[PDB]
C-alpha cells in the first residue's frame, strides 16, 4: 500500500506545481508572534469542548466521590459509613 | 494396509495425534524398560539394592 | 543424448510398487517414528530442563516450628514464620468466639464454622496469606474486625473466614498439632 | 547508485532512518515512537550499568542497591535515571497507544503493527514489574506475590505454577534470581517485538492525523522527522532532568527503602503509577479469577479494536462524536488510575466498579454504535 | 464497515419522513462541526482508502476527478502541517461537497458482495 | 421449459458457510485430541497431573503410582 | 499470492529459512551454520536458566 | 588478481625458452591433478564471475558457448552433490578445454583498466 521514491503509488498526479524556497532564503520565524499568539487561540479555542467536557465531568465526579468519602470517617459520617459497611 | 493408511496417517491431524499418543507410549514405556534394565546392569550396587539391610 | 521423450533410465532407482498404499506408509512410518521420537525427546528435555525452576532441594526443607502460647495475651495475633509464610495465632476472647459462630453459614464463599477451623476455640492458627493474591492481612482491622488483606481489601473474621472482598477461600489452617497444653507444633 | 542503497546492511538502516518515506504532516503526538526508543535505549544503557553493581541474591539485593547509590560514582544518577525512565517510558507509551487509539492508527492496513504493539505493551508491563521486584523493598515483595499469583487463578494447575514460578513456597530467593535473569532477557525481548512492529508497519507507512493517504505527499524522515525528533527528546530530559536530579522520589513508593519482609504488607498498597489503571480494575471485580481476567483483558481487549470500529474514515480528527467519546475514555482511564491508589472504602468501591464497565463499555458498546451512527451522518450530512 | 452498509442505512433515514427529519439536520450540524470542509475536502476524501475495493473504486475514477482528489489531498496534507485552514475558495462549500466517489465504491462492493454470494449458491 | 436457475444463496460469514464448516467438523475433533493428547503428555511429569488424571486410569494408572520409601525421603 | 510471501514479517522469515535459494551442491561443512545457530541456542537457554540460580 | 595479470604473466613465461621448458610440464601436471576436468569443466568455468567486469564479459558470449556453459555448470554441480565424477563423455578432453572466456574477459578487462588509466592523464 506505500510504494517507495519514484514508485510511492500516488495516483497520477497533473497539474500540481509546488514551489518553496529555501530554508537559507526564508525567515524560520516569519510571523511566529502572530502565529503564537492568533493562530494558537484558534487551535485551542477549537478544540476546548473536547477537552474541558470529560475533564470537568471526571473532576466533579473525583470530587463529589472523595468528599464523601471525607464525610463518611468524620464522626458526623458515622452511621452513614456503617450503612455503607 | 490402505487402511491403515487411511486411517491414522491420511489426515494430518490423525497423524500428529497418532504421533504424540505413541510419544506417550514410548516416554512411558522407554522409562520403564530403562529403570529396569540399569537396575540390572547395576545389581547389588545401588542404594535400593542396600536399602533392605537398615 | 539427444530425444527428450526418452526419458534416462530411472530402473537402478525406480521403485516396483510405488503407487501402493504400502510404499507411502513404510515412508510415513519412517517420518512418523521420527515425530515420535522427537515428541518424546521434547518433552522429556522440555520437563527434565524446566524442572529447574522448581523449588530445589534447599529449599524443599521442611520446618516443624514449635510455638509457645503462655506468652500470647488474650485478644492478641501473633505472626509466626513457617516457611515463610506467616502463621497468624490470635488468642481469642470468649465473645471474640461467640461473634464467630453468630455467622450463619449459608451466607459464606467458603461456608464452615469456627468448630471446623480450630482444634482449641481459643488458638485461632491459620496461615496468614490472604487466599487471594497473597498479601498478608493486616490483623484487627475489617469490617468483620478480624483481618484486612490491605491489597485487594478482602475482610476475613474472628474464624478467619472470608466475609468481603475478592479472595474466594477462608484463610488456610496448617496442619497444627497441641503437643502441649502450652505449644503447638505447625 | 548510492551506497546507502547498494550495501545490503546500510539499504536496510536507510530504509528505516533516512530515506524512510513518512507523511509530510505528522504532529507532536508522533513523536512519543522515537521517544520510546530513547527511553529504551536509556533503559538499557541504565539497566546494563546497574547490572554490574546489583546482586541477584535475595540477602544482599536490596544492601546492593544502597551500595549503588552510595557507593558506586554517578550511582545514584544511574539508579534514579533508570527508575525514572520506567515511569518516562509508561506516559509515552500510553501516548503513544492514545495517539494510535485517536488517529485510528489501528485501522486496516495497519492492525498488525498495532496487534504486535499490544504485545509490547504486555511485555513493558511485565519488564517494569520484573525491574520493581529487584529492589526486594517491602513493595517489591509484594509486588511479586501478587503477580505470581496471578496464576493462581487458573485453575487446578495454578497454585502448582505459582510455586514453580517462585522456585518456593513463598518469594524468596530464589524469585528473585530469576527475576533479575528475567528482568535483564525481557527488555531485549521487547526490543525486538519494538523493531517487529516497525517492520510491520513499513507495509504501509504511518498514518497520519488527517488519516488520508499520504501517498500523495512523502517527505524523508531525515532531515525533517530526524530533527522534530530532536525537539521531544530535548523536552524529554527537561522533563528527565527535573526529575532524575530535582525529585528523584516524587513517582516512587517510600516503603520501597524498607527492605522486604514477608511477615507484614504495609498497610498502604500502592502499586506503580502505570499500573494503578489495572490495579484499580483488578480491585473493582470481588472474584478471583474474575478480577485478574478483566486486568488481562483491559489490555488485551485493545486488539479488538480493528473489529469494532465500525468507521469509514480513519480516526478522530473529523468525527466530532468520536473525539467526545474519546475524551471520556480517556479522562475514566486516568479516573481508573487515580481510583487505584485511594484506600479500598465507600464510595470509591462502586465508583471503581463503574468507571471498570465504562473501560469495557467503550470497546463493547460504545465505539462500534457511534463509529456506525457517525458514517451515516457523514453521508447524510454532506448530500 | 461497507460503504455499501453505510449507503443502504442512510436511504432507509433518507425514506422515513419522521427519520429525516429528526436526523438530516443532525447530521448537517455533525458534518458543519466535523470540519473537514475547512481544509477543503469534500467528505468522500476522507473515506480509508487501504484496502482492495478502495483502491479498486479509485482506480475507477475519470482522470479529471482523480487528478482533482490528488490536489485536494496535498492540498489539506499542507493545511494540516502548517497548522492553517482553507481560507476563500479552498474551503470546501456544501454545494461542492459532491459524492464523488459514492457511486464507483458501490460499484466495486456490489460485484464483490454478490461474488461472495455466488460462492455460496446450493442448487436446489 | 426452465424459466430461471433454482438456488439458493446459504448463510455465509467471513466465506465460511455450514456445508464447508461441517466437513472440518470431525478433523477439529482430531486435532482437538491431538492437543489434548500432546498436552496432557507435557505435563505428565506435573506432580498433580498424575495424582488427579494419570493414576485414576484402569490397568495403565499404576504407572503412576509410586511412592518413595520414607527410608529414602529427607523431606 | 502465499501468505508467507504477501505479509511482510512472514516473508523475511520466508527469505531465510523456506524460499531462500540455496545451491544444490552444499556439502556437509555447510551445516556448520546452523550447528552454530544451535550452539546459540542451546547456550541462550542454559545461560539464562543458569542466570537464574547464579549470584 | 586480474584475468589480464595472468595472462600477461603466463606469456612471459611461455616466450622465455628456460621458462617455458620448466613451468609448461609443471602447470599441465598441475591440471591434471587439479581435476576440474574431472568434473566436466572447462579451465575457465572455474573463474570467479561474481564482479562487475566479468558479468559484462559472461553477457558477451555468444548465445552457443552461453548456453554451453550453463549446461556444463549444471552438470558439475550435480556430479559435485551425487559425489560422483564425470565419466566418458563428460571428462574434459584436453583439446576441449579451450579459452572460451579469456578473450571476452581480457577485452573488458582492457578498456576497464585504459578507463582507469586515461581518468588519471595529465596534460603535459
Ligand atoms: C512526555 C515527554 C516530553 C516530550 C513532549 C512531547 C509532547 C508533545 C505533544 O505531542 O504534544 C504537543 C502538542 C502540539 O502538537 P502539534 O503538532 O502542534 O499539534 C498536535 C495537535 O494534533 C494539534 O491540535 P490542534 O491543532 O487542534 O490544537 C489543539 C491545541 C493547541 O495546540 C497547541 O500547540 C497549544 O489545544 C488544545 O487542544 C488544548 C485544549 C484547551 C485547554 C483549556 O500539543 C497539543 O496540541 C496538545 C493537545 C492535547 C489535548
Ligand atoms: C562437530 C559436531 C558434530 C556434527 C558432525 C558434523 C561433521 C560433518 C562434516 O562436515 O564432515 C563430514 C564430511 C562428509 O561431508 P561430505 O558432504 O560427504 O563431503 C564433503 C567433502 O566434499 C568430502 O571430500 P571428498 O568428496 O573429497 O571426500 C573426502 C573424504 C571422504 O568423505 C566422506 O564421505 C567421509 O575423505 C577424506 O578426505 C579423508 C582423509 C583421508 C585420511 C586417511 O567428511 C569429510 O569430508 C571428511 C574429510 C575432512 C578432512
Ligand atoms: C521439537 C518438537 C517436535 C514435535 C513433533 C511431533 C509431532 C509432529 C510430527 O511428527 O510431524 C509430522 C507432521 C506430518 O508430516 P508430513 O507433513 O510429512 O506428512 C503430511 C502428509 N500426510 C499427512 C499425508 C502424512 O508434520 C507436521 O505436521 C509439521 C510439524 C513438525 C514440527
Ligand atoms: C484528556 C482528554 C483528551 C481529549 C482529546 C480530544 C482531542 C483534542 O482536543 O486534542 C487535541 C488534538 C486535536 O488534534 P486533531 O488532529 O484531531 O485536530 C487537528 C486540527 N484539525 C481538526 C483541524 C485537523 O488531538 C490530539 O492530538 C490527540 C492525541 C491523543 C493522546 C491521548 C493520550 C492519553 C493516554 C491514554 C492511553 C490509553
Ligand atoms: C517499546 C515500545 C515502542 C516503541 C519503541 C515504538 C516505536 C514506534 C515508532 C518509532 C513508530 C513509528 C513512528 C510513530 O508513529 O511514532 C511507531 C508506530 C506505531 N506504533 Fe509503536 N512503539 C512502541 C510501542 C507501541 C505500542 C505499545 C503500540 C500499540 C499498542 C504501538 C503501536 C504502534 C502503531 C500502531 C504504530 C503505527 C502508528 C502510525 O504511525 O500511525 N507501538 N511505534
Ligand atoms: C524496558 C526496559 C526496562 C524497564 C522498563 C525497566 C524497569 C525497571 C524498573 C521499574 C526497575 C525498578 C527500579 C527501581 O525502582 O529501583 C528496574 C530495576 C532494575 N533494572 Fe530495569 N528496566 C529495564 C531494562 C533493564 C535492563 C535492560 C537491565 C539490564 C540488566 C535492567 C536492570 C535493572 C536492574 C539491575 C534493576 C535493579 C536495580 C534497581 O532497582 O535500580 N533493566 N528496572
Ligand atoms: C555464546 C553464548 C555463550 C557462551 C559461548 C557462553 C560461555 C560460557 C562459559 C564458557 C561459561 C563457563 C562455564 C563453566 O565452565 O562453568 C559460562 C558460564 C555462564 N554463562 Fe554463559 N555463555 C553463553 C551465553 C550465556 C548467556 C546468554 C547467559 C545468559 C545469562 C549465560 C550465563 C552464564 C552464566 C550465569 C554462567 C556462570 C555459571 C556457570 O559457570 O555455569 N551464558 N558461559
Ligand atoms: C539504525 C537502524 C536500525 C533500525 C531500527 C532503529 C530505530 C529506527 O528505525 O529509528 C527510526 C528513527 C524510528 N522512527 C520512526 O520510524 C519515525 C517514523 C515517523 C515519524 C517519526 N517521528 C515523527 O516525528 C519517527 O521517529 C524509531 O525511532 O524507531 C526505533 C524504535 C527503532 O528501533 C527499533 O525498532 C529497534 C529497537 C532499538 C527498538
Ligand atoms: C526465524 C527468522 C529469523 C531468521 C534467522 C534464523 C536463522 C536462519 O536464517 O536459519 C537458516 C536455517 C540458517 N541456515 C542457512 O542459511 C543455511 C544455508 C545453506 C545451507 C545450510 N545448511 C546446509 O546443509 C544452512 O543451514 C541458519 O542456520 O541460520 C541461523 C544462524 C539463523 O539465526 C540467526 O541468524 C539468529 C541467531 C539465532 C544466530
Ligand atoms: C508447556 C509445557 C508444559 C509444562 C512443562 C512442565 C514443567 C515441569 C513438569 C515436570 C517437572 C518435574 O516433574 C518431575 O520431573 C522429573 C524429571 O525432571 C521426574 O523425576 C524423575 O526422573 C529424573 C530423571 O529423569 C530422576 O532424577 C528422578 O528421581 C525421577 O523421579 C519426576 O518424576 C517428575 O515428577
Ligand atoms: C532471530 C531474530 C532475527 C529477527 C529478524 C527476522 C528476519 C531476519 C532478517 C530480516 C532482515 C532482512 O531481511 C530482509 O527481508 C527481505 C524481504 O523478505 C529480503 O528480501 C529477499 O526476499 C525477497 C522476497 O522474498 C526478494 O525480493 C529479495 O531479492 C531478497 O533479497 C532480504 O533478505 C532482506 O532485505
Ligand atoms: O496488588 C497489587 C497489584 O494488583 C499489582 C497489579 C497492577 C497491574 C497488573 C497488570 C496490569 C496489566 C497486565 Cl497486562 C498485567 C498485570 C499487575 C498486578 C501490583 O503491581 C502490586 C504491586 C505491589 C503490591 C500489590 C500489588
Ligand atoms: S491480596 Fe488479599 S485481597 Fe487481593
Amino acid at each position: 500500500y506505500m510504494g517507495w521514491w519514484g514508485h510511492m503509488g500516488s495516483p497520477p498526479q497533473k497539474g500540481i506545481a509546488g514551489y518553496t524556497i529555501s530554508p537559507f532564503a526564508a525567515r524560520p520565524f516569519a510571523g511566529v508572534v502572530h502565529a503564537a499568539i492568533f493562530n494558537t487561540f484558534r487551535r485551542t479555542k477549537n478544540q476546548a469542548l473536547f477537552v474541558i467536557l470529560p475533564v470537568s465531568f471526571f473532576y466533579y465526579v473525583w470530587t463529589q466521590a472523595s468528599e464523601k468519602n471525607e464525610w463518611l470517617y468524620t464522626k458526623a459520617g458515622r452511621h452513614e459509613l456503617a450503612k455503607a459497611l | 494396509a490402505t487402511t491403515f493408511y487411511n486411517v491414522f496417517v491420511k489426515r494430518n491431524s490423525a497423524f500428529v495425534a497418532t504421533i504424540l499418543a505413541s510419544a506417550f507410549v514410548f516416554d512411558m514405556t522407554f522409562e520403564t524398560a530403562i529403570d529396569n534394565f540399569w537396575d540390572r546392569i547395576n545389581a547389588g550396587k545401588q542404594w535400593k539394592d542396600i536399602r533392605h539391610k537398615y | 543424448g539427444k530425444s527428450t521423450y526418452k526419458i534416462p533410465d530411472f530402473t537402478p532407482y525406480l521403485k516396483k510398487d510405488r503407487n501402493t498404499d504400502a510404499n507411502r506408509l513404510f515412508s510415513y512410518f519412517m517420518i512418523g517414528s521420527f515425530g515420535m521420537l522427537s515428541a518424546a525427546g521434547a518433552k522429556a528435555t522440555v520437563q527434565d530442563f524446566l524442572s529447574n525452576m522448581s523449588a530445589s532441594a534447599d529449599v524443599l526443607a521442611m520446618a516443624k516450628v514449635e510455638v509457645k502460647l503462655g506468652a500470647i495475651p488474650l485478644g492478641k495475633n501473633v505472626i509466626i514464620k513457617w516457611r515463610g509464610k506467616p502463621i497468624f495465632i490470635r488468642h481469642r476472647t470468649s465473645e471474640e468466639i461467640e461473634e464467630a459462630n453468630e455467622v450463619n453459614v449459608a451466607t459464606l464463599r467458603d461456608p464452615q464454622t469456627d468448630d471446623e477451623r480450630v482444634q482449641k476455640p481459643e488458638w485461632l492458627v491459620m496461615i496468614g496469606v490472604c487466599t487471594h493474591l497473597g498479601c498478608v492481612p493486616i490483623g484487627e482491622a475489617g469490617d468483620f474486625g478480624g483481618w484486612f488483606c490491605p491489597c485487594h481489601g478482602s475482610h476475613y473474621d474472628i474464624s478467619g473466614r472470608i466475609r468481603r472482598g475478592p479472595a474466594p477461600l477462608n484463610l488456610e489452617i496448617p496442619e497444627y498439632d497441641f503437643a502441649d497444653a502450652e505449644t503447638l507444633v505447625i | 547508485m548510492a551506497l546507502r542503497k547498494k550495501n545490503s546492511l546500510l539499504n536496510m538502516a536507510n530504509s528505516y532512518v533516512l530515506d524512510s518515506p513518512q507523511p509530510s504532516n505528522l504532529n507532536y503526538f508522533w513523536n512519543f515512537g522515537s521517544l520510546l526508543a530513547l527511553c529504551l535505549v536509556i533503559q538499557l544503557a541504565t539497566g546494563i550499568t546497574l547490572a554490574m553493581h546489583y546482586t541477584s541474591h535475595a540477602s544482599l539485593a536490596f544492601d546492593s542497591v544502597e551500595h549503588i547509590m552510595r557507593d558506586v560514582n554517578f550511582g545514584w544518577f544511574i539508579r534514579y535515571a533508570h527508575a525514572n525512565t520506567a515511569s518516562f517510558f509508561f506516559i509515552c507509551i500510553y501516548a503513544h497507544m492514545g495517539r494510535n487509539i485517536y488517529y485510528g492508527s489501528y485501522k486496516t492496513p495497519r492492525v498488525l503493527p498495532w496487534s504486535i504493539g499490544v504485545i509490547i505493551f504486555l511485555l513493558l508491563i511485565i519488564t517494569a514489574f520484573m525491574g520493581y521486584v529487584l529492589v526486594f523493598g517491602q513493595m517489591s515483595l509484594w509486588g511479586a506475590t501478587v503477580i505470581c499469583n496471578l496464576v493462581s487463578a487458573i485453575p487446578w494447575l495454578g497454585e502448582d505454577i505459582v510455586h514453580f514460578l517462585w522456585g518456593g513456597f513463598s518469594v524468596g530467593n530464589p524469585t528473585l534470581q530469576r527475576f533479575f535473569a528475567l528482568h535483564y532477557l525481557m527488555p531485549f525481548v521487547l526490543a525486538v517485538f519494538a523493531l517487529l512492529h516497525l517492520i510491520a508497519l513499513h507495509t504501509a507507512g504511518s498514518s497520519n492525523p488527517l488519516g488520508i493517504t499520504s501517498n500523495v505527499d512523502k517527505l524523508s524522515m531525515h532531515p525533517y522527522y530526524s530533527f522534530k525528533d530532536l525537539i521531544t527528546v530535548f523536552a524529554f530530559l527537561l522533563m528527565f532532568t527535573l526529575f532524575v536530579f530535582f525529585s528523584p522520589d516524587k513517582l516512587g513508593h517510600p516503603d520501597n527503602y524498607i527492605p522486604a519482609n514477608p511477615m507484614v504488607t504495609p498497610a498502604s498498597i500502592v502499586p506503580e503509577w502505570y499500573l494503578l489503571p489495572f490495579y484499580a480494575i483488578l480491585r473493582a471485580i470481588p472474584d478471583k479469577l474474575g478480577g485478574v481476567i478483566a486486568m488481562v483483558a483491559a489490555i488485551l481487549i485493545l486488539l479488538i479494536l480493528p473489529i469494532v470500529d465500525r468507521s469509514i474514515i480513519r480516526g478522530n480528527a473529523f468525527k466530532p462524536i468520536s473525539k467526545l467519546l474519546f475524551g471520556f475514555f480517556i479522562c475514566n482511564f486516568l479516573l481508573l488510575g487515580v481510583l487505584g491508589q485511594v484506600h479500598i472504602e465507600p464510595p470509591f468501591i462502586v465508583l471503581g466498579q463503574i468507571c471498570t464497565i465504562f473501560y469495557f463499555s467503550y470497546f463493547l458498546i460504545l465505539l462500534p454504535m457511534v463509529s456506525t451512527i457517525e458514517n451515516i451522518f457523514f453521508y447524510i450530512g454532506s448530500l | 464497515a461497507s460503504i455499501t452498509s453505510v449507503v443502504k442505512t442512510s436511504e432507509l433515514i433518507l425514506k422515513s419522513p419522521l427519520l429525516s427529519k429528526i436526523v438530516v439536520p443532525l447530521a448537517k450540524t455533525y458534518v458543519k462541526f466535523s470540519g473537514y470542509r475547512q481544509l477543503g475536502f469534500k467528505m468522500n476524501d476522507l473515506i480509508i482508502e487501504e484496502t482492495p475495493n478502495m483502491q479498486l473504486a479509485l482506480r475507477r475514477l475519470p482522470p479529471t476527478e482523480s487528478y482533482d482528489r490528488v490536489y485536494r489531498l496535498i492540498r489539506a496534507t499542507q493545511f494540516s502541517l502548517s497548522h492553517k485552514l482553507a481560507t476563500g475558495n479552498d474551503i470546501t462549500k456544501p454545494e461542492e461537497d459532491d459524492h464523488y466517489l459514492i457511486p464507483y465504491i458501490l460499484d466495486v462492493e456490489a460485484e464483490a458482495f454478490e461474488k461472495d454470494a455466488l460462492d455460496n449458491l446450493e442448487v436446489v | 421449459y426452465v424459466k430461471k436457475p433454482s438456488y439458493k444463496i446459504v448463510p455465509h460469514f467471513l466465506g465460511f458457510n455450514i456445508p464447508t464448516v461441517s466437513k472440518w467438523i470431525p478433523i477439529f475433533g482430531i486435532w482437538g485430541a491431538a492437543a489434548g493428547i500432546g498436552a496432557l503428555f507435557l505435563i505428565e511429569g506435573v506432580p498433580r497431573t498424575r495424582q488427579d488424571i494419570l493414576s485414576k486410569i484402569p490397568i495403565i494408572g499404576e504407572h503412576w503410582i509410586r511412592e518413595i520409601p520414607a527410608s529414602d525421603n529427607p523431606f
